[PDB]
């Protein structure tokens, strides 16, 4: 609640920060963050429900000033401060924490991880062409729909190089090259498209990984929805 | 700026821009028109010759970091 | 002639829509509503249902769809296509060939006639006791649907609700009841919140949801006496608190008189009723519907009687094994146990409502198979078998009555051609064969809708009861000769 | 003699080549080395993200075609939350690669029988594709490069050094020890305006808007104590009207 200016003057002798008009939503979050307890009456006050805090600096701005109640033992609750001069510099900032927390916090609750840059679509297209000649389980006419299927994968890594200016089939020729070898060298090597120097990489060696409960529900999830698109047998429009 | 009605979108980041330049310092409102407006015309020549916009702005990147320094 | 060639045109447009929703490789549809929506789902009964229509011959499709659902509950697409490629067929016949509509309606009342016929022949018999053997019938309503995993529980109250119902009798005074049974009434389903699918169980009785007017009562009671009545027990209209409770406590001393262990009150019961009946040892039940005192007596025996005064000595508990308060998902429930009651059980509102539609027509299926102990083979094999039939008995047949004879055995092969077209393969090759694999094989060859390829039944059988063939043909003849009945087109009141 | 002649095809040929030009456009934003789309709603609203179901939330879609395709994203960020884009330009390109086949008389059910077939075999190959990441806290020089996937895409990539180690310090400090769960919503996002994007700092604690006004104020304490009180300081009024 608010405080009058006369008690001003008595609080900064004693160097002590006075604060007014703070929402509701963040008071009980400081119950979380310090672990004190609200004290509904000064008359029930302890020394005992008052808690610890760090370093608090406030500081200068003509516009705003800001309190920093930071620095405690176990506050278990973070904040992330978007700073920016305009109005799409906030926006654009915001959308990429909210997809970088997620993509962080998959790593930890699921264990499995996948590399990324056209690693999995990459060996997924030319594992699946390979084993249908070896397999012949299923059905002549089969081969048409695997043999889409492979060629729809290998839409992504050409598209990664389309907007960087680079040749699509000039580079998918390399990464070819390098799985043939690797293959009868009786080996695990794992190669990746470069979007910087334009050849192949290791995605272990540059850091390139992406969470698997991403990749699991991609192919499956494309696969249910670009199906039933074919299964349209007539577009019917009413009141019209 | 102010009293005229901006809709185009590429206008508005010039027009942000500006008021950017507004804040923390009083001068350079003709210079950030001007200096935004020449690279986008200097960049004609690279559209028409076939090199992609996305290798422009990473050439831009380079270069500040190298004026920066310089300064 | 200019209503006749609408007649055919708007039966055939809105059946040309459906014809590949039959099928489990049937291809979806898609409906773009004028609001923006769209509607996803291939099944031909939500897809007809939202498109408006003009020409009335359209209307009376949708409310032939509607009656036979009632029926079974499965093969919707199948009527529409079989009685729309009839009109179909009959189009050069009527129009061309100018032959006269009476002439081609006479010709459908005997090749019904024979149609019928072939149907018994090529069906097989079935044992309607087995429990194992109808567990694949209803399968055919189970799979590729979330009830899969229960189907083995599904199968136990689905058949365990009908046998209630039911009554095995026949001699030749009386007649053959056909084995007469209602699930609108009497196997209607309760979807109670809460529980488990497989601690689902079939309750023989009537089931309330009313609670008890006293938080603590008797669980159970030996020997349930329960008394029926219309007229509320309150005071009535023509020192004054002791009128009113003496007047009340004179309506319940009457009731007292055999001394119930149980009051059931149609209309609401007072404050002051209540504490006269409490401490006599019995439970009053306030808010009873008229409509269940008819199911309850059955459940009971007691006599349905208005005025408090007029009840007969002949109102006895019997035939009422156990009463229980007992609360199952917070709500307060009444074991009152020819008519039984379906509890269903769940994990929250959308699976009861999952059930309940996959459980109606789980039990229609297995209805079908009660009217007569026969099946028929699935996937185009009766559709074609008959068609073979036809042709056969034209030997008979010169005379006018031959040539709108000829539209019907064409229309036979319509149904298996739409499969064929959906399964990928060539419909002229496919059906040439088929149809003369009958002349020499035998009529139990289908075809197969997951291939495509001629292949015997014996593998997979796919036995679908005779009720679905016979009320397909049925309506579709009486559904022929409703559009060629009508030949004008007259507006306006 | 009525009509029957062909399934004509053309229903699905529209379908085909609405899901071209869909895929044509959002294909532009794939990967870090992509194109940032701007929207405006005529207000004067801009709003930039490469995310796949921000964008189409604000843009209406009148073919029904890609109706679906939209529909589809929205359930992909709520399970998957990254990669809204890629599964677009999945399902139209493999449009593009079974028009060449329907041309030729293939039925569209074993085109779509054959997808449900590699799937199965796709998800064999997933199992001994994957790799099982240690739960350690150790990991936590690993999880830079990680994070970097989602923040080289969404910017320029001068201002990922800036926010790489705010994220990372982000998650495993409100990861609780011993294999446990995470909770997103314990971590703030706040904005403000008259600042530079490379100022951008991580916050520890809570931060709160509304400051004290004095010139007395201290600047900085090192150790302060806590008080949460609901009583009020300033000047009030009697209880009873006096």
């Amino acid at each position: 609640k608010g405080i009058d200016p006369m008690s001003l003057d008595v609080f900064a002798k004693h160097n002590i920060l006075a604060l007014r008009r703070a929402k509701r939503r963040n008071m009980e979050r400081l119950q979380l963050v310090t672990g004190g307890e609200a004290q509904n009456s000064v008359e029930d006050l302890s020394p005992q429900i008052l808690g610890f805090s760090g370093l608090v600096y406030q500081e200068t701005i003509g516009e705003e000033k800001f309190t920093y109640v930071t620095e405690n033992t176990d506050p278990k609750s973070c904040t992330i401060l978007i700073k920016g001069s305009t109005h799409y510099a906030l926006a654009q900032t915001k959308d990429a924490v909210r997809d970088g927390l997620r993509a962080v916090a998959n790593v930890l609750k699921d264990k499995n991880i996948i590399p990324g840059a056209g690693a999995f679509y990459i060996a997924l297209s030319r594992y699946l062409r390979s084993a249908n000649m070896n397999k012949l389980g299923a059905k002549g006419k089969t081969k048409t729909g695997i043999e889409a299927f492979a060629e729809a994968l290998l839409v992504i890594p050409k598209t990664l190089v389309k907007n960087s200016g680079f040749d699509p089939l000039d580079v998918l020729a390399m990464v070819e090259d390098e799985l043939d070898d690797a293959q009868d060298s009786d080996e695990t090597r794992y190669v990746g498209v470069d979007l910087n120097i334009g050849d192949s990489c290791d995605p272990t060696i540059e850091g390139i990984w992406d969470s698997y409960r991403v990749l699991r529900n991609a192919i499956t999830g494309a696969t249910g929805i670009a199906s039933n698109l074919l299964l349209c047998d007539e577009l019917l429009r009413a009141g019209r | 700026l102010r009293e005229l009605d901006i809709v185009h979108p590429a206008v508005k980041v010039l027009v942000m821009a500006t008021e950017q330049q507004k804040i923390d310092m009083g001068d350079g409102t003709n210079l950030v028109m001007i200096l935004a407006g020449e690279l986008l015309n200097v960049s004609e020549k690279l559209i028409s010759m076939g090199l992609s916009a996305v290798e422009i702005i990473q050439g831009y990147n380079m270069a500040r970091k190298f004026t920066l320094k310089e300064l | 002639r200019q209503a006749q060639i609408s007649n055919i045109t708007a039966a055939k447009a809105v059946a040309d829509v459906i014809r590949t929703c039959l099928g489990p490789k049937a291809m979806l549809k898609m409906l773009l509503d004028p609001m923006g929506g769209l509607v996803l789902t291939n099944d031909g009964h939500a897809i007809l249902r939202e498109i408006d229509v003009a020409h009335p011959a359209a209307k009376s499709m949708l409310e032939l769809s509607r009656t036979q659902d009632e029926e079974v509950g499965d093969g919707t697409t199948t009527v529409i296509i079989l009685a729309g490629e009839i009109l179909a067929q009959c189009a050069p016949y009527l129009i061309e060939k100018n032959i006269h509509p009476v002439i081609i309606i006479q010709a459908l009342k005997k090749a019904l006639t024979d149609a019928l016929e072939v149907i018994k022949q090529v069906s097989k018999p079935v044992d309607v006791e087995n429990d194992a053997a109808m567990k694949k019938l209803i399968q055919a309503s189970i799979g590729t649907k979330y009830v899969i995993h229960w189907s083995e529980k599904m199968c136990e109250l689905a058949l365990d609700a009908v046998k209630t119902v039911r009554k095995d009798l026949g001699q030749t005074v009386e007649g053959e009841p056909n084995f007469e049974i209602d699930i609108k009434r009497y196997v209607r389903v309760e979807k109670i919140p809460g529980g488990d699918v497989l601690d689902s169980r079939v309750l023989k009785g009537v089931l309330l949801n009313k609670d008890v007017v006293h938080p603590k009562m008797s669980r159970h009671i030996e020997n349930p006496r329960v008394v029926l009545l219309d007229c509320p027990l309150e005071y009535k209209k023509g020192r004054i608190l002791q009128i009113e409770e003496e007047q009340v406590q004179l309506m319940c001393e009457q009731i007292l008189a055999v001394r119930p262990t149980l009051v059931i009150t149609e209309k609401g019961v007072s404050d002051l009723a209540q504490h006269y009946l409490l401490k006599g040892g019995c439970s009053v039940l306030r808010r009873v519907k008229k409509s269940d005192n008819n199911r309850i007596a059955r459940v009971t025996g007691a006599t349905i009687v208005n005025r408090v005064e007029d009840l007969k000595e002949s109102d006895v508990g019997t035939n009422c094994g156990l009463f229980k308060v007992e609360m199952i998902g917070d709500e307060y429930f009444s074991f009152l146990d020819k008519a039984c009651t379906i509890m269903l059980r769940g994990g929250s509102k959308d699976i009861l409502n999952e059930i309940d539609r996959n459980l109606q027509d789980a039990m229609a299926v297995a209805r079908n198979v009660m009217l007569s102990p026969s099946l028929s083979p699935g996937g185009g094999a009766t559709e074609m078998a008959v068609s073979v039939k036809l042709a056969e008995k034209a030997k008979q047949l010169e005379g006018i009555q031959q040539w709108p004879y000829q539209a019907v055995a064409d229309a036979m092969e319509c149904i298996p051609r739409t499969l064929i077209q959906n399964a990928g393969g060539d419909p002229i090759r496919l059906l040439s064969q088929l149809r003369a694999k009958h002349a020499q094989g035998n009529f139990t060859t289908g075809i197969d809708g997951d291939k495509g390829k001629i292949v015997d039944m014996v593998s997979y059988g796919i036995w679908e009861p005779e009720v679905i063939k016979q009320q397909s043909v049925k309506t579709a003849i009486e559904s022929a000769c409703l559009l060629l009945r009508v030949d004008d087109i007259v507006s306006g009141v | 003699p009525k009509a029957e002649s062909l399934r004509r095809d053309a229903a699905l040929k529209v379908n085909v080549t609405s899901a071209e030009g869909l895929q044509s456009v959002l294909e532009t934003n794939l990967g870090p080395k992509g194109t940032l789309k701007m929207l405006v709603d005529g207000a004067g609203n801009i709003k930039l993200t490469k995310d796949g179901k921000v964008l189409l939330t604000e843009m209406q879609i009148q073919s029904p075609t890609a109706v679906l395709i939209a529909r589809a994203a929205a359930a992909q960020d709520e399970i998957t939350g990254d990669g809204t884009t890629t599964v677009v330009c999945l399902v139209g390109e493999l449009l593009r690669q079974a028009h060449r086949f329907i041309q030729e008389g293939v039925h569209p059910r074993i085109i779509t029988d054959g997808f449900e077939i590699a799937r199965k075999e796709s998800m064999k190959f997933l199992d001994e594709f994957k790799i099982s990441k240690t739960n350690l806290s150790n990991d936590r020089e690993f999880l830079l490069q990680v994070a970097r996937s989602s923040l080289l895409t969404k910017v320029d990539a001068d201002l990922t050094e800036v926010l790489t180690p705010i994220v990372t310090d982000a998650v495993l400090s409100v990861y609780d020890a011993q294999a446990d769960n995470l909770d997103l919503h314990m971590v703030e996002i706040m904005q403000m305006q008259h600042l530079s994007p490379k100022d951008t700092t991580f916050i520890k604690g809570l931060v709160l808007d509304h400051g004290g006004r004095h010139p007395d104020m201290p600047t900085r304490v090192k150790n302060a104590y806590v008080l949460i009180l609901n009583v009020s300081l300033e000047y009030e009024k009697t209880e009873v009207n006096s």
